[PDB]
C-alpha cells in the first residue's frame, strides 16, 4: 500500500473527487479480488496485472469521452511529465 | 515360525548387536543368565524368532559374532548379557585384518568364512521357516566392510529365496577417524546393492546431531549412539513378534519401498526421542509423532531430505491408537509438503501398527523413507575417492594384498551409476 | 481465439454462451478444455455445451482454459495440422525477436471433419501433439522433408505457393503474431528479471529459445 | 434347511468375521463355547450333545490374526480344522496369492468347504468377506472363488469387499490389486457390496460422534449389514425376501451387481432421547447422499434399482407412504425404465445391541441395498491412480517375479474399461 | 397441526428465545429437561418417550453465547444438533456474516430448517429473532431469509428484530448493517416487528419502577409480547386470529408491513392494588405515546391498522366500548381510508408470571398492533447519522476487504429513501 500512495502523491492523481480513502478502498478491492483469484490463497501484495487493473481505472476515471487507445496512454503521459517534474 | 538369524561383523557391529541384544531380551523379558521372568502371556507367543529353546527353560540367541581380531570377542563375553550367547558362535581369527578392506575380502576372511558359514548353516537348519538374515557391520574398515560383503556374497546364493537387510554405518565425512576409509566404502556399495534386500544408511554424524539438539546430552558415548540403532531395529521388526491391527512383516515392508530393483536404501528414525527436563512439558500423541518423524532433524542418516523428493515412506506405528487419526495424519502430510514427493506414486505413505508398544512408552513410530536425497551421500564419498585415485594414495597395501587396479575402476563406475539412477527418478 | 478460466470464471462463460445461443439459435459452438499443467495433450478434450465440463470429482480443483476450437483449419492431404516455429528472444531491453525460417509441420494422423458430437472423443484427428499421434497406427516416419506426418514448414509453403497462394504475406501475417505475442508476453518478464536480477548487481544475461504453436 | 456357509480371507475378513460371529452368537443366544442356556439352522450346526459349531471357515495366509482367535474370548467355539492359516503371508501380493503360496493351501479350503456343505440339505449361497487391494484378500480370494465356481456352479455366492478409499490408503501397491481382483469380481461373483473405510469414519463422526474411531466400529457396522441381509431366513415375520429373491429384483444385467449398502438410523444413544425414528424418517435418511457407506454422490447418477428391509415395529402402510414420498421428490432420480423400482421387505426381530458399542437400543431400522450409476465415478479415481504409476512401470517387478506375466495388468485395465462403459451405457434415455 | 418453527440467529436472538422458551415451558407445564409432570403441538414435537423437543434451531457464528445454553438449565430440552455455532465472530461486520464466515455455516442451517419442516404437516410461518447493528444478525439474517424464500416460498416471515436508539448505542458502525439490512426485511419479509432497547428501558423505569434494568427484564417483555402474539394458534377463546388473517387485517399495501407493538397491563405488584386494570384503562394505556416501545411520537402521524389481542377475563361487549370511546378522541387521528381499523381477537388463557419477575400477576391483558406512519421519524435519524458517516469514507475499508462493494451502500441508502417517501406520501388524503 505505500508503494501506491507513493505513485499517487509522486504522479499527482489525487485530487478533491479522489481522496485517499477512496485510493485505498481501491487497492483493498483490486488485491483481494487478485489474491481470491488465483489458486493460492496468500497472495501478500499486488502483482503486475493488478496493477494494470488499477491503472485502466485511474485512465477511465481521467480524460472522460475518450477512446480506450486515447486513454491509458493519455494517463502514462501525464504521469510521465510529471516524473520529469520530479527529478528535474 | 518365521525366524531371523542375526549376524554381527566387526567392532562396530559386535557393539550395536551387543546393545540390541539387551534391548530384545529386555523387550521379551529374558533373564541375563538365560531364563524367562516376565509378566505376559505375549512375550513367549512369538519368542521363536531370535531365539532357540535349549534345555530346562533356556532361551539362546541367533547371534553368529565374527571377528578377525580375538579382543572383541573377548569384549562382548566378559560384559553384560555376554553369556547369553551360545559358546560356539564365536568365529574369530588372529589379526584385524588392518585397516585393509583387500585382507578381509581376499586372505584373511577367506579362512574364516567358511568357518562361519558352517555355524550358519547349523542354525538355519534348526528353524521351523527362515525369513531371513541381518547383518550389522560399518562400511569404512576392512573386517567389517570385507567380511560382510564376502558373508554375504556367499549367503546369497545358498538361499536366494529369503530375506536379507544390513544396518550398516556409511562413512561420515566430518567425523572421520580413518585415512584409507573411503577406499573401503567405495569397494563395498557396489556389493550392497545387488546382494541385500534392505540397506539402513546409519550416518554417525547424524546420531551426534540427535544426541546434541534432540537429547540435550553434553557427553555422549558408543553406547548412546547403538542405543538408536537398536531402537529402529527393534521397530522394523515389531510385527512378527506382537499382534496387530495392520500387521508389516519384512517381505510387506519390502514390497512397497523399492520400486526397482536396487533401490533399496533408506533413512531410520524413531518418533518420541524427547529429552529428561522436556518430557512433562509434551503430549503423546499421533500428530506430534508425525511431526517429528517427518523433520530433517530426527533423522539418522547425513542428508537433508529437502534437498530431494521421497519415492515413498513408511511408518510401523506401535501403540494403542486409532486408525483414523493416523490415515488423517498422513494425508496432512502429502497435502502439505506435495514438493517433497513423488507425483507419480500416489500416496507414498505405508502404514502399519502394533499394539504392544515398547516398555515404559505408551506409544512409538519408525520411519523408514526412501528418498533420492540419499544419492548425496553416495556423491560425498565418490569425489574423495577421487580425490586420493588420481594420485594413487595408500593403493600399495591393496595392490600387493592380491587386487589389481580395474577393480577400483569398476566400483567407482558402479557407484556412479547408482548415484546416476537415484537421480533419475528425482 | 476467446477462453475462459475455470473454475474462477466458469459462470461468466455459461452466461456468455447462454447468452449468445439466444441471440443466435443456429450457433453451435465447439469449446476445448486443456489444462493448465497438462502437457502433450493430456487432459484436453472438446465440449458443445457448457454443462458438458466434467464437474463431478477431485481433479476440477486443477485450473482449466476453456477455448473457442477452431473447427475450420487449413487441411493438407485431408489432414489438419499445426505449425512448431523457433522464435529467440535476445534480450527484453533493448527487444530483440529473431525467427527461424523453416519450422516443423506436425499432421494429424486421421482424416479431419467438422466437430460433432459423434466424433468428439477420436483425439488422433482432433490433436496434433507428436507424443499422442506416435502412438496412433496411421503414423508414418519418413526421411523425406516434404512426406510423412511430420515434415519442414517451408515445404509446406512451397506446396502452398505451388497452388497460388502469397507466401510472402503469410510469412509477414505469422512474423505479426509472433511479435505480438512476444509483446505482450514482455513486461511480466522484465518484472521477473528485476525481482530476480536487481539492478546494480552482478548477474549473466538472458536469451531463450521459444516454440510456437 | 436354509444354511450359508461363511468365508472369511485376510485380516480384514477375519476380524469382520470375529465382529459378525459374535453378533449372531448374540442374537440367536449362544455362549461363546457353543451350547445354549430352530432359527439357529442357517449358521450353526447342532452336535449331539447340544454344541453349536458355526458354518464358517477362516483362512489366513499369515499366523497370527487366525492365533488371536485360536487363543481369545471364543476359543472354544471353532472346530479348530475350520480355522487354517499358512506359514508366510503374500506381502501385499496379489501373484503370491494366486501362483506362488496361494495354490499351496487351495486344497485344504476346499477339503473343509465340502465337508461343511456335505453337512447341509439345501444350501442358499457362500458367503465371501474380503479386501480388494491385500494382496491374500485378493489374490487367494481370486483363487478360491475360481475353485468354488467350477465346484458349486448354479448357487449363489455373495461376497463383501473393502474398496480402496479415494484419499487416504494404507499401502503403496493398492491400486494393482484392486485392478487385478476386478475379474473375479466381475465375472464369478453372483453379487458384490463394497464399503468404503473413509465413508464409515466420516459416518462414525457425524453421526456416532466417535471423535476416534478404529476398526471394531467400522466391522461392527458390516455385522449390522450381513445381519440385516440374512434376516428373513433365520427369523420369520412379514413380507419375506431369500437371497435369489433380492438377487433376481436387484440385478437388471448380469454384468450389474454392484449394490450399495445403508444403514439409517445410526445413532450415539444421546441424540435418541431426542427424536422420533419413524419409518419415513429413516427411509429419507436411508437417500441422503450424506449417511452412504462409500465415497460416491447418487446426485451424479441415477437409481437404477432399490431393495429395502426392514426390521422392527414396521407396517407396510408406513413403508408404502414413505415410497410414494421418495418418489415425489424430484431430487432423487430412477432411469426410466422401472417404472416399480423397488423391492421391499419386513422382518419382525428387531437389531440386537452388542455390549461396549456405539449404536442404541432402536425400535425400527432399515438397511438400503440401492443400485446406482454412481459407483463408475469410485472405480474411475482408482483406475487413474493405477495408470499413474503402470506409465513408469513401477513396483512391476515384484509381480513379475513371481509366476504373472505382463499381460495380466493391461488385459485388466482393459476390463475395467470395458465394465465402466457398460454401466455407463444403461443411464442413457429412451 | 399448527406449527411454527422460530429462528433465533446472533447473541441478541439467543438470549431473546432462552426466555421466550423458558416462557413458553411455563405456559405449557412443560420441565426444563422435557417431560410434563394439543396445545403445545404448535411449538413442540412429542416423541416416543413423552419428551417435548422445542420446534427452533439456535444459530450463531460464535460459541461463546450458545455454550451457555448447552451447559446452563435448559441443556436437555433442545436438540443436541439444533444448536448450531461457528468459529469465529463476524465482528460486527455485515460481510464477514454475508459472504466471508456466514457463508461456511448456511448448509447446516438449511438442512436442519428441512428436517425440522420435514415433521410439520400444518406449518404456518416462520419466527425469525435477530437484531440490527450487528455482524450475524444482519449478514446471515439476509442469507437465511433470502434462501428460505427461494425454498419456502408462500410461507410466512414474521420478523422480531432489535432497532437502534435515537442517542442509546453501543457500536460505532450500527448505522452501516442496519442501512444494510434493509433490503432483506424488506422484500423478503411479511411483517417487520421493531423494537429498541432505550423505549423498554424508559418503560421498566416508569412503569415497573425500576432504577437499573438489564436485558434480562427487556428479553422477558419481548417474550410476553411473543406469546401473545401467538396465543390463539395454541388456546382457546372467543374471537381467534390466526397468522394469516393477522397480516391480511395489518399490512395494506405490499411494502407497508412494519407494525408497532405495545402491551398494555404492565405494572409493579405494589402498585396494582390501587388500580382497578379495567378494559378501558388498559385499551388506553396501548394509545398512549410513552408506552410504545419505539421512541416515536404516535401522534406526528398517521394510523392505518390496529389489531388488538385480549387474553384473559375480556367479554367483547367492553371490547366495544373501549373501541367505541377510542374513536371519541381527536388525539388519535386515522386515515380517511380506513373508516374500520379495528381488529380484535379474544382468548381465554390468562398471562403467566415467571419466578423471580418485574410484572404482577393480572387476569387481563391486551396486545396492541399498529401500523403507523410515525416509523419515518425513526428511520430518519438513522439515515442522518449514515450519510454523516460516508461522506468522509469511515470503515468503510472493512467492508470491502471481505468482498462488498460500494455499490450496496449507495442502493442501500436509496431503497431507504423510497421507503420513507412511500411512507410520506401513503398518509395523504383523498
Ligand atoms: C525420564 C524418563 O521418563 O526416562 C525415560 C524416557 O522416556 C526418555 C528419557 C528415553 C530414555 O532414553 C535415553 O535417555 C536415550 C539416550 C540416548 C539415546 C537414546 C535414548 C531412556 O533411557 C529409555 C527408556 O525407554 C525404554 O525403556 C524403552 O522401552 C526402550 N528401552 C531401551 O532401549 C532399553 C533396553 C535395554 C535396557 C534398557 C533400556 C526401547 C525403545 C525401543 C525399543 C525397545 C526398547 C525410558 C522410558 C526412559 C530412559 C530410561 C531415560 C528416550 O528413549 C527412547 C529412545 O525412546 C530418549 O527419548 C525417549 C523418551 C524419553 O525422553
Ligand atoms: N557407532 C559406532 N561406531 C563405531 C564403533 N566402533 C567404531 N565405530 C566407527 O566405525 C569406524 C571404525 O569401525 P570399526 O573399528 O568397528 C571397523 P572393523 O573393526 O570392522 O575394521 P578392522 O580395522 O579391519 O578390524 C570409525 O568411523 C568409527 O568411528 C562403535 O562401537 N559404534
Ligand atoms: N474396514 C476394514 N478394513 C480393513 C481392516 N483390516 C484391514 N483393512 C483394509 O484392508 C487393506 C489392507 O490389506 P489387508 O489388511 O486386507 C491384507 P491381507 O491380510 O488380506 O493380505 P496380506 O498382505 O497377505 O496380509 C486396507 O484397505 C485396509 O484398510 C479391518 O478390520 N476393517
Ligand atoms: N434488547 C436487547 N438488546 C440486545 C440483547 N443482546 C444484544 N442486544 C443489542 O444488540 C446490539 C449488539 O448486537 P449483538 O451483539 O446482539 C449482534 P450479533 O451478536 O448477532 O453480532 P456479532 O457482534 O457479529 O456477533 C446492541 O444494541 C445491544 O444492546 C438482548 O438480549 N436484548
Ligand atoms: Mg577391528
Ligand atoms: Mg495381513
Ligand atoms: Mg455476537
Amino acid at each position: 500500500p505505500t508503494g501506491f500512495r507513493t505513485f499517487i502523491r509522486s504522479c499527482k492523481l489525487s485530487s478533491s473527487s479522489l481522496s485517499m480513502a477512496a485510493v485505498d478502498i481501491l487497492y483493498i478491492d483490486i488485491t483481494r479480488r487478485w489474491n481470491s483469484m488465483t489458486l493460492d490463497q496468500r497472495d501478500s501484495g499486488m502483482c503486475l496485472q493488478a496493477f494494470v487493473e488499477a491503472f485502466f481505472f485511474l485512465a477511465q476515471r481521467k480524460f472522460k469521452m475518450l477512446p480506450l487507445h486515447e486513454q491509458v496512454a493519455s494517463l502514462i503521459d501525464l504521469c510521465e511529465y510529471h516524473l520529469s517534474l520530479l527529478d528535474e | 515360525m518365521r525366524e531371523i538369524v542375526h549376524i554381527q561383523a566387526g567392532q562396530c557391529g559386535n557393539q550395536i548387536g551387543a546393545k540390541f541384544w539387551e534391548v530384545i531380551s529386555d523387550e521379551h523379558g529374558i533373564d541375563p543368565t538365560g531364563t524367562y521372568h516376565g509378566d505376559s502371556d505375549l512375550q513367549l507367543d512369538r519368542i521363536s524368532v531370535y531365539y532357540n529353546e535349549a534345555t530346562g527353560g533356556k532361551y539362546v540367541p541367533r547371534a553368529i559374532l565374527v571377528d578377525l581380531e580375538p579382543g572383541t570377542m573377548d569384549s562382548v563375553r566378559s560384559g553384560p548379557f555376554g553369556q547369553i550367547f551360545r559358546p560356539d558362535n564365536f568365529v574369530f581369527g588372529q589379526s584385524g585384518a588392518g585397516n585393509n578392506w583387500a585382507k578381509g575380502h581376499y586372505t584373511e576372511g577367506a579362512e574364516l568364512v567358511d568357518s562361519v558359514l558352517d555355524v550358519v548353516r547349523k542354525e538355519a537348519e534348526s528353524c521351523d521357516c527362515l525369513q531371513g538374515f541381518q547383518l550389522t557391520h560399518s562400511l569404512g574398515g576392512g573386517t567389517g566392510s570385507g567380511m560382510g560383503t564376502l558373508l554375504i556374497s556367499k549367503i546369497r546364493e545358498e538361499y536366494p529365496d529369503r530375506i536379507m537387510n544390513t544396518f550398516s554405518v556409511v562413512p561420515s565425512p566430518k567425523v572421520s577417524d580413518t585415512v584409507v576409509e573411503p577406499y573401503n566404502a567405495t569397494l563395498s556399495v557396489h556389493q550392497l546393492v545387488e546382494n541385500t534386500d534392505e540397506t539402513y544408511c546409519i550416518d554417525n554424524e547424524a546420531l551426534y546431531d540427535i544426541c546434541f539438539r534432540t537429547l540435550k546430552l553434553t557427553t555422549p558415548t558408543y553406547g548412546d549412539l547403538n542405543h538408536l540403532v537398536s531402537a529402529t531395529m527393534s521397530g522394523v521388526t515389531t510385527c512378527l513378534r506382537f499382534p496387530g491391527q495392520l500387521n508389516a512383516d519384512l517381505r510387506k515392508l519390502a514390497v512397497n519401498m523399492v520400486p526397482f530393483p536396487r533401490l533399496h536404501f533408506f533413512m531410520p528414525g524413531f518418533a518420541p526421542l524427547t529429552s529428561r527436563g522436556s518430557q512433562q512439558y509434551r503430549a503423546l500423541t499421533v500428530p506430534e509423532l508425525t511431526q517429528q518423524v517427518f523433520d530433517a532433524k530426527n533423522m539418522m542418516a547425513a542428508c537433508d531430505p529437502r534437498h530431494g523428493r521421497y519415492l515413498t515412506v513408511a511408518a510401523v506405528f506401535r501403540g494403542r491408537m486409532s486408525m483414523k487419526e493416523v490415515d488423517e495424519q498422513m494425508l496432512n502430510v502429502q497435502n502439505k509438503n506435495s514438493s517433497y514427493f513423488v507425483e507419480w506414486i500416489p500416496n507414498n505413505v505405508k502404514t502399519a501398527v502394533c499394539d504392544i508398544p515398547p516398555r515404559g512408552l505408551k506409544m512409538a513410530v519408525t520411519f523408514i523413507g526412501n528418498s533420492t536425497a540419499i544419492q548425496e551421500l553416495f556423491k560425498r564419498i565418490s569425489e574423495q575417492f577421487t580425490a586420493m585415485f588420481r594420485r594413487k594414495a595408500f593403493l600399495h597395501w591393496y595392490t600387493g594384498e592380491g587386487m589389481d587396479e580395474m577393480e577400483f575402476t569398476e566400483a567407482e563406475s558402479n557407484m556412479n551409476d547408482l548415484v546416476s539412477e537415484y537421480q533419475q527418478y528425482q | 481465439p476467446r477462453s475462459w478460466i475455470l473454475p474462477d470464471e466458469f459462470q461468466l462463460f455459461v452466461a456468455q454462451v447462454q447468452m449468445v445461443k439466444d441471440d443466435d439459435p443456429s450457433w453451435k459452438p465447439t469449446f476445448i478444455v486443456k489444462p493448465d499443467g497438462g502437457c502433450q495433450g493430456d487432459g484436453i478434450y472438446l465440449i458443445k455445451d457448457p454443462s458438458d465440463i466434467r464437474l463431478a470429482g477431485t481433479l476440477q480443483s486443477r485450473p482449466a482454459v476453456v477455448q473457442e476450437y477452431i473447427c475450420k483449419p487449413l487441411l493438407i492431404d485431408k489432414l489438419k495440422f499445426d505449425i512448431r516455429l523457433y522464435v529467440l528472444l535476445k534480450s527484453l531491453d533493448p527487444l530483440e525477436i529473431y525467427i527461424a525460417k523453416d519450422g516443423l509441420s506436425r499432421f494429424c494422423t486421421e482424416p479431419y471433419q467438422e466437430p460433432t458430437p459423434k466424433n468428439l472423443h477420436r483425439i488422433f484427428m482432433h490433436l496434433t501433439n507428436y507424443s499422442l499421434n506416435i502412438h496412433s497406427g496411421n503414423f508414418i516416419h519418413s526421411d523425406s522433408a516434404s512426406t510423412g506426418s511430420k515434415r519442414t514448414f517451408s515445404s509446406i509453403l512451397c506446396r502452398l505457393s505451388s497452388k497460388g497462394v502469397d507466401i510472402k504475406k503469410v510469412w509477414s501475417d505469422i512474423i505479426s503474431v509472433v511479435i505480438k505475442t512476444v509483446i505482450a508476453l514482455t513486461p511480466e518478464l522484465k518484472v521477473f528479471y528485476q525481482s530476480d536480477i536487481p539492478t546494480g548487481r552482478p548477474g549473466p544475461t538472458c536469451f531463450q529459445i521459444l516454440g510456437f504453436d | 434347511m436354509r444354511e450359508c456357509i461363511s468365508i472369511h480371507v485376510g485380516q480384514a475378513g477375519v476380524q469382520i468375521g470375529n465382529a459378525c460371529w459374535e453378533l449372531y452368537c448374540l442374537e440367536h443366544g449362544i455362549q461363546p463355547d457353543g451350547q445354549m442356556p430352530d432359527s439357529f439352522n442357517t449358521f450353526f450346526s447342532e452336535t449331539g450333545a447340544g454344541k453349536h459349531v458355526p458354518r464358517a471357515v477362516f483362512v489366513d495366509l499369515e499366523p497370527t490374526v487366525i492365533d488371536e482367535v485360536r487363543t481369545g474370548t471364543y476359543r472354544q467355539l471353532f472346530h479348530p480344522e475350520q480355522l487354517i492359516t499358512g506359514k508366510e503371508d503374500a506381502a501385499n501380493n496379489y501373484a503370491r496369492g494366486h501362483y506362488t503360496i496361494g495354490k499351496e493351501i487351495i486344497d485344504l479350503v476346499l477339503d473343509r468347504i465340502r465337508k461343511l456343505a456335505d453337512q447341509c440339505t439345501g444350501l442358499q449361497g457362500f458367503l465371501v468377506f474380503h479386501s480388494f487391494g491385500g494382496g491374500t484378500g485378493s489374490g487367494f480370494t481370486s483363487l478360491l472363488m475360481e475353485r468354488l465356481s467350477v465346484d458349486y456352479g448354479k448357487k449363489s455366492k455373495l461376497e463383501f469387499s473393502i474398496y480402496p478409499a479415494p484419499q487416504v490408503s494404507t499401502a503403496v501397491v493398492e491400486p494393482y490389486n484392486s485392478i487385478l481382483t476386478t475379474h473375479t469380481t466381475l465375472e464369478h461373483s453372483d453379487c458384490a457390496f463394497m464399503v468404503d473405510n473413509e465413508a464409515i469414519y466420516d459416518i462414525c463422526r457425524r453421526n456416532l460422534d466417535i471423535e476416534r474411531p478404529t476398526y471394531t466400529n467400522l466391522n461392527r457396522l458390516i455385522s449390522q449389514i450381513v445381519s440385516s441381509i440374512t434376516a428373513s431366513l433365520r427369523f420369520d415375520g412379514a413380507l419375506n425376501v431369500d437371497l435369489t429373491e433380492f438377487q433376481t429384483n436387484l440385478v437388471p444385467y448380469p454384468r450389474i451387481h454392484f449394490p450399495l449398502a445403508t444403514y439409517a438410523p445410526v445413532i450415539s444413544a444421546e441424540k435418541a432421547y431426542h427424536e422420533q425414528l419413524s419409518v419415513a424418517e429413516i427411509t429419507n435418511a436411508c437417500f441422503e447422499p450424506a449417511n452412504q457407506m462409500v465415497k460416491c454422490d447418487p446426485r451424479h447418477g441415477k437409481y437404477m434399482a432399490c431393495c429395502l428391509l426392514y426390521r422392527g415395529d414396521v407396517v407396510p402402510k408406513d413403508v408404502n407412504a414413505a415410497i410414494a414420498t421418495i418418489k415425489t421428490k424430484r431430487s432423487i432420480q430412477f432411469v426410466d425404465w422401472c417404472p416399480t423400482g423397488f423391492k421391499v421387505g419386513i422382518n419382525y426381530q428387531p437389531p440386537t445391541v452388542v455390549p461396549g458399542g456405539d449404536l442404541a437400543k432402536v425400535q425400527r431400522a432399515v438397511c438400503m441395498l440401492s443400485n446406482t450409476t454412481a459407483i463408475a465415478e469410485a472405480w474411475a479415481r482408482l483406475d487413474h491412480k493405477f495408470d499413474l504409476m503402470y506409465a513408469k512401470r513401477a513396483f512391476v517387478h515384484w509381480y513379475v517375479g513371481e509366476g504373472m506375466e505382463e499381460g495380466e495388468f493391461s488385459e485388466a485395465r482393459e476390463d475395467m474399461a470395458a465394465l465402466e462403459k457398460d454401466y455407463e451405457e444403461v443411464g442413457v434415455d429412451s
